[PDB]
């Protein structure tokens, strides 16, 4: 179009590999940052334990519950409970899950995220369904039970961002590399005999022309072209981690522009 | 249903007054553990 | 025990505003903007774009202490160019860049098969 | 004391992978390194997550109550 | 991270890095001597006594024992006991002023001397904070 340019190398349901060319390092990084910390997600933020006869502690369990990935597709159509006019929580700001599990067999009874059950009224939003990616369809072993063992609890899943708690991270690791040849001399390679022989070259070197020894150092050159790979945890699809990442950053810049307007009165 | 104390051994749901000594009625153990409140404890999933 | 609530990183308090413009003392046409509940996601991004402005004499930012979610941005400009306008244009330029990226990624994702 | 949900360092979910891992070692008769890679645990922060997990819950469950 | 400090990743901490459980067992037995002068496990009130800690006794049941599950903090009376000095006199055990947690388990058993005696376990999760040693 005009400014920044994208070339998707590879793409999957949970991973995008792309080259982000015609960009500022400030932008590429601020985008990397906002993908990690600020895209809103839905995660369990309250557990009420009715019964726990497991070997695991109340909070131990409640802690792992927050880490279970939940559908976050239609998240912007769910309010932050802090802005909701309800007393505490409701269907406009939260999702309610239920976990009832009992050791019926002599054999160890396993408790999975499949076993969480939405009780709340979703009002036709793709939200709160535990993210299941394992071949057996169980997804995430919450707990293990014996024979007389029982676990009865209620989950209030709420909107939030990684910046408040890592559980709200839609993404895992974000691969990031610019100038795989160090033509820019942005790093100084530590060596014994030969940096070149001692440092393994990036797969990214294929995508760029090598420095060429018989050329003086390009002092004026700036870092523009960024080899990235964004991994999704599941809650939101990969395309959405980057699109919402852009949109969030774009949004938080607009709030500054609007703040300047508001303080420009009296 | 309304448990006061549970036997530590046979997992027996029982309940008795300080005028009924200690012990578990048909197990015969002096262990005993207080049953969980029905107050319901809230946890942040953090 | 003495830890602030993690929401205090992104949520404005009572009697607390986002931007706080303050006229600089040391130099003419320079200003000092305190960005409340913000970090390196915005500080660096704005500063780098403000440097692409040929009418910008100075542009720098700092996070005085890591406990607190706030950054100070210093802007000096050519006589006749008000810094608030340099920050105005700075922001729009960013928003335009992002919207173009958004579109391009979206056009690319639609060609991809998996 | 059960497979941690998610790798501490990176965040990649690891809670759904434990049982699949044991089967790959048992049934499939694979080595730990190929098994970890088969589960798509590419980074060493994720490999250590499962490879070094000690499952004490099995011991804890062995207790009579 | 200078002079033996270290920078820990809060993101990884949120995910469970170095998280630990903390347990503390409080203990008490009903008296030592006096067939007539025997102490009592009970939730005590005014009864000319007034030698209370307060520290609210409000979390105790009729047996002067907190039910496992209740949250405890500061100087909340975890075990209620009285000494008959003649009306009653306080002998109640407050939680450690510094500590706070959830009542984990409460063992109501007997000693070899036919003594009513209790053990009160309190659970606290400790998340890696600032001046915590590693
Ligand atoms: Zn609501
Ligand atoms: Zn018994
Ligand atoms: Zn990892």
């Amino acid at each position: 179009e005009e400014g920044p340019q994208v070339k998707i190398r590879e793409a999957s349901k949970d991973n995008v590999d792309f080259i982000l060319s015609n960009v500022d390092l400030a932008m590429a990084n601020s985008l990397r940052r906002v993908m990690i910390a600020e895209i809103p997600t839905l995660a369990i933020d309250s557990v009420e334990v009715e019964t726990n006869t497991t070997v695991l502690a109340d909070e131990f369990i409640a802690h792992r519950l927050g880490l279970i990935p939940l559908q976050s597709m239609d998240i912007e159509q769910l309010e932050y409970s802090r802005d909701c006019f309800c007393e505490d929580h409701c269907d406009k700001c939260s999702v309610v899950l239920t976990l009832q599990a009992f050791g019926e067999s002599e054999s160890t009874t396993n408790v999975y995220s499949k076993d969480l059950v939405i009780v709340s009224n979703l009002m036709g939003r793709n939200i709160g369904h535990p993210i299941i990616q394992d071949k057996e369809g169980n997804g995430v072993l919450i707990c293990k039970l014996r024979k007389g063992q029982e676990l009865k609890l209620t989950c209030v899943a709420k909107k939030g961002i990684a910046k408040e708690h890592a559980k709200w991270g839609p993404a895992a690791a974000i691969e990031f590399e610019y100038d795989p040849w160090n033509k820019l001399k942005h790093t100084d390679y530590w060596y014994e005999q030969d940096s070149a022989k001692e440092w393994p070259q990036s797969k990214n070197c294929e995508y760029e022309d090598p420095p060429n020894e018989g050329d003086p150092f390009d002092y004026k050159a700036q870092a523009d072209t960024f080899y990235m790979n964004v991994e999704s945890v599941g809650s939101i699809p990969v395309d959405q981690v980057v699109v919402r990442g852009i949109d969030t950053l774009q949004k938080k810049v607009a709030s500054i522009l609007l703040a300047l307007t508001q303080m420009d009165q009296d | 249903a309304t448990l006061k104390y549970i036997c530590a051994e046979c997992s027996s749901k029982l309940s008795l007054s300080r005028t009924d000594a200690v012990r578990c009625k048909d197990c015969g153990h002096r262990i005993l553990l207080k049953a969980r409140t029905k107050r319901l404890v809230q946890f942040e999933a953090r | 025990m003495n830890a602030p609530d993690r929401f205090e990183l992104f949520l404005l308090g009572e009697g607390e505003s986002k931007l706080k413009i303050d006229p600089d003392t040391k130099a003419p046409n320079a200003v000092v903007i305190t960005f409340e509940k913000e970090d390196h996601t915005l500080g660096n991004l704005i500063r780098a774009e403000l440097l692409n402005d040929r009418k910008v004499l100075f542009a720098a930012y700092k996070v005085e202490h890591p406990f607190f979610a706030r950054f100070k941005l210093r802007i000096q400009t050519t006589e006749g160019y008000d810094p608030k306008d340099a920050l105005k244009n700075a922001c729009n330029s960013i928003i335009n860049k992002l919207g173009a990226l958004k579109t391009n990624f979206e056009t690319e994702w639609n060609l991809q098969t998996l | 004391m059960i497979v941690p949900v998610r790798c501490f360092s990176c965040g990649k979910v690891v809670g759904d992978k434990w049982e699949s891992y044991l089967n790959l070692l048992q049934e499939d008769e694979l080595d730990e390194g190929t098994a970890l890679s088969r589960l798509g645990l590419k980074r060493y922060c994720c490999r250590r997550m499962i490879l070094t997990h000690v499952d004490l819950i099995e011991k804890f469950l062995r207790y009579n109550p | 991270n200078q002079e033996d400090s270290m920078i820990m990743n809060q993101s990884s901490i949120d995910r469970g890095l170095f998280r630990s459980l903390f347990f503390r067992s409080y203990m008490d037995q009903e008296k030592k001597y006096g067939m007539s002068i025997t102490e009592t496990f009970e939730k005590p009130q005014r009864t000319n006594t007034l030698r209370m800690k307060h520290g609210t006794y409000d979390k105790l049941d009729d047996d002067g024992l907190i039910a496992p599950g209740v949250r405890v903090s500061g100087e909340d009376v975890i075990i209620g006991k009285t000494t008959p000095i003649s009306s009653k006199r306080d002998a109640s055990t407050p939680l450690r002023s510094t500590e706070n947690g959830i009542v984990d388990q409460v063992l109501v058993t007997t000693n070899q001397d036919g003594l009513k005696f209790v053990k009160v376990r309190v659970r606290t999760t400790k998340i890696p904070q600032i001046g915590d040693k590693f």
